[PDB]
């Protein structure tokens, strides 16, 4: 749902007629780890990550 | 003596207290509460439209305001009788409601040239020196033309963000919804709440002829320069046609007697200050009389200033198709109440002089008085640390918490923590390093150590006083 | 790994969808780190979001 | 000689206390709660209509009441909780008359009528509407067994325009529709009562229900309700024979106590009202005598309802039974409290307990003398809050409400979200100066007295023991 969230509320906020002058484009710096994770057993979280 | 002289001095105080109590019971009835309660719930606790749940109390955008002004507002002003417009079939909407706008002008501040390619205009925060006065939009009527503060008979308001003037672009509304809706639509089409607007006022009043109590209603909406909406409301139950029933003449007679009593007290105080001991201010029992008489004379002066000033009602009664100007009367009524409520407090407090009729009360009074000379120093030393914590919290958390967003708010938050009401469940989000540290230090040093010296001093003073008074029997 | 997220609404939205369907953020991808800017000329204050 | 008389007195008091405790506890059956809760949930929580949600608890107009009297009321009363009706419900109206002001001469041309707040001198005794029957003709209070009610706004009379409905749904619906078609709830209305009773043969428990709707002179609606269950057979099994035996032995005990007291006061002409353990015994005796009188009064006339299970067609007047039941409960619940408190004279046999007893008996004078100086300041703050916040918070509306709010503040239950916004200045001042003068000063003085007296009395008692 992050993609619909950004496409619905954030992009209309950044652009527009006047819409809150920004002074700078956005960025999406991102990390990967390379150490592929596996889903935990059923349940949101047991203790921590 | 000390008995035949005090008996008169006591009965004169008791009659004063009785008269003051009669006045207090007189002005505050039990019918104002439900009046104001229904009046408030009619406008504040109803959604703007049935398809949403955003009421005037929780506005969040410039667009929601337009939904409110044509919506729950018009629906709560004009009721079809089973022309006049009775709100609850009892309240009478006298006159017409008036809307008003306060806005600033284009280019009110300055921007650096290196980034003056994207920033095309700025609208500075509201200021009397930066308030627009030019006619904007279609120059038809009073809604697009500036009007001075003296041409509207207005005054300042002291809102939440700043203190707004009485000028601005105003508009009077009709008596029937059919034309008021058209006027609001005309305002909304040719954009009237531009980016430059900073405040909006809506004013009206009602009568509710059953009881004799006018009710004046003011609604403020503030637009900060950083974006957002801040609502505020004020409903005031004034009374201007007092003399109808016998109880009103009774209240007038009690007022006259109260004036006579205060004149008596001021005369017997001038006589004592001049024809007796000079500089008798080391008693605290005479520094209380001066406060009481000053507050009373201020209240009487305010009452004479305001009550004698009612010609606006007569002007409204001449022609009843114009907006009534009752704003000043509500302000002065509020000021008068704020003075009477403190005067009665001190009058009640003064009674402590008259309770020494046996050993126990006398010794308790002696303990309480003797324990005040030394508690004063610790009170100062404790309030210094209190204000140190207050300023520290205001500087650190006073930007993201909103409980510490203002110095006095910081003081109130600390007092609430002392009572045990506020939990730090948001402070960690506000700050994780200095949050728990501050909370623990404050709740440990000022609740386990500093707050017990107050107990210790009182406990020791009472013990020594009782021991001395008991030893006062080994000599006799 | 960064993404500029375009300049205007249409191109930025198209690039967002383009990188969404090509599996840019479904793998390990510990964090996302969206952060752009803000500046209010009326008061003269910047804001890091 | 001391031990023998003391143990006799103690054992007699223990028998009295255990008899009273059994008698009171045998009067509480756990189904009364379930009955009242379900009755309230049925008559007060169900929506007025299918498409609306404004239940009787949240009435907001004189028109919603007309929907309630045709919606949830009929469904709950004439159900498919499994109760059955007895007698017939009655609906009564209290109005005031036109012309009850002296209208100001200035604007007398615009307005044309007052409907003043309800009072006995301003009641409308004249007929109105179609002069059909009782529903449009004033009836005196004495003609109809009535009494005052003490509603939320004011105390109402027992007179008014009354009407008795029918037994089944159709005729009651027709009568209500006939009342709605004409103007029965005029602008001059000030009170509306709905009264009836049910039996619920499933479990033996009568229920008398009264609903009140008040129309203040400033518009709006104020609803209130009162449900009183009753059990008026009391002779069904062995348990209530045991209860009757306990009742009779309780009467014998109170007779013995009162005759002992009258003999004692005959011995000591005066100076008998100072020990404070006789001033409490006389209070207990008086309360018990009042309770037994009320019980006799409310059990003398119980047969009158028996000829109502035979499905009569009239209104069962059951207000007195419910009122006296409430009064008898409110007397039992206080005599039990006092008889439990009186027990603080038979536990001085120990050493530590004796010290605590003499401590509390030696620091009572100072505590009472200081509770005056504390309450003077307390009332000063109460009056200040009432004058400042007595119109818009809703927590300082009445005067006693201010006192109760301050007492809750002492327990640390402040809101402060409305105190600061009702008056930005002089409100926070009151709040801050109230906490500094209570939690720091005036609540550290009781402890000082209780801290000094305890040490003094322990020192004296230890010296006497070592003397
Ligand atoms: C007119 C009316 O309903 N008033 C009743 C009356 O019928 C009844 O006889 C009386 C007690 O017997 O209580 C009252
Ligand atoms: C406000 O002023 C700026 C420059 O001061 C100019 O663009 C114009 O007059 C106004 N802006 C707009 C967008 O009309
Ligand atoms: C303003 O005046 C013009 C001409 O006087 C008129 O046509 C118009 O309806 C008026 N109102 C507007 C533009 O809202
Ligand atoms: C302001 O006061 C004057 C004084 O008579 C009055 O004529 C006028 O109607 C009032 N209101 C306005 C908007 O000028
Ligand atoms: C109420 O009394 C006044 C007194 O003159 C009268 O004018 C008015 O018509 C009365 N109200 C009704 C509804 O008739
Ligand atoms: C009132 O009149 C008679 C009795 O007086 C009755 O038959 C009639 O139904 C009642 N109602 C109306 C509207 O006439």
């Amino acid at each position: 749902e992050l993609w619909p969230w950004m496409a619905h509320v954030l992009l209309p906020y950044v652009h527009g007629n006047q819409s809150s002058p920004e002074l700078g484009p956005p960025r999406l710096r991102q990390v990967r780890l390379q150490e592929a994770l596996y889903p935990d057993p059923p349940g949101p979280r047991v203790h921590t990550c | 003596k000390y008995l035949k002289s005090v008996l008169r001095e006591l009965v004169t105080y008791l009659l004063f207290l009785i008269v003051l109590c009669i006045l207090t019971y007189g002005m505050m009835s039990s019918n104002v509460y439900y009046y104001t309660r229904m009046m408030s719930q009619l406008f504040l606790d109803t959604p703007v439209s049935k398809t949403e749940k955003t009421n005037f109390k929780t506005l969040s955008s410039m667009e929601d305001f337009w939904k409110f002004t044509e919506g729950s507002l018009l629906d709560g002003l004009y009721w079809k009788m089973q022309n006049r417009s009775f709100i609850f079939y009892e309240n009478l909407l006298l006159g017409v409601p008036r809307i008003r706008q306060l806005r600033v002008r284009n280019g009110s501040c300055s921007i650096p040239q290196d980034l003056r390619d994207e920033i095309k205009e700025c609208y500075d925060v509201y200021s009397v020196s930066s308030e627009d006065r030019a006619p904007f939009g279609p120059r038809n009527g009073t809604a697009w033309i500036y009007t001075s503060e003296k041409d509207l008979n207005g005054s300042s308001h002291w809102g939440i963000i700043a203190t707004y003037s009485g000028a601005g672009y105003y508009l009077d509304l009709s008596r029937t919804r059919e034309e008021t809706a058209a006027q609001v639509a005309s305002l909304k089409k040719n954009v009237w709440l531009d980016r430059g607007t900073r405040a909006t006022f809506i004013d009206f009043s009602v009568y509710n002829a059953n009881i004799n109590l006018f009710c004046v209603v003011r609604l403020l909406v503030e637009f900060p320069a950083t974006g957002g909406v801040i609502p505020s409301w004020q409903f005031q139950p004034l009374k201007l046609i007092r003399y109808v029933t016998t109880f009103d003449f009774f209240l007038a007679a009690c007022e006259i007697i109260f004036c006579f009593f205060i004149f008596y007290y001021v005369v017997e105080e001038i006589l004592e200050i001049r024809i007796h001991k000079l500089h008798y201010f080391r008693s605290f029992w005479n520094c209380l009389d001066v406060v009481i008489v000053v507050l009373s004379v201020v209240a009487i002066g305010i009452n004479i200033y305001r009550t004698s000033n009612v010609e606006v009602l007569l002007q409204f009664l001449e022609d009843q198709n114009t907006f009534p100007n009752f704003e000043h009367l509500a302000y002065w009524q509020i000021q008068f109440n704020n003075i009477a409520a403190v005067t009665v407090f001190f009058v009640w407090i003064k009674l402590f002089k008259f309770i020494n009729f046996n050993r126990t009360m006398s010794q308790l009074s002696t303990t309480m008085s003797r324990c005040a000379k030394d508690l004063f120093g610790f009170a100062i030393m404790f309030f210094i640390i209190f204000l140190a914590y207050a300023q520290l919290a205001y500087l650190v958390f006073g930007t993201q918490v909103d409980d510490f967003s203002t110095f006095q708010e910081c003081i109130f938050t600390q007092f609430r923590i002392i009572l045990g009401d506020i939990n730090f469940a948001e402070i960690e989000e506000a700050n994780r390093v200095l949050g728990p540290i501050y909370f623990t230090t404050f709740v440990f040093f000022m609740f386990f150590i500093l707050l017990n010296m107050f107990l210790a001093i009182i406990n020791d003073t009472y013990s020594e006083v009782k021991s001395d008074l008991a030893q006062q029997k080994a000599e006799m | 790994y960064v993404q500029e997220l375009g300049l205007s609404l249409e191109e930025s939205r198209d690039r967002l969808r383009f990188l969404q369907l090509h599996n840019w953020l479904d793998n390990r991808s510990r964090a996302v780190f969206l952060e752009l800017t803000r500046y209010s000329p009326a008061v003269g204050l910047h804001a890091a979001v």
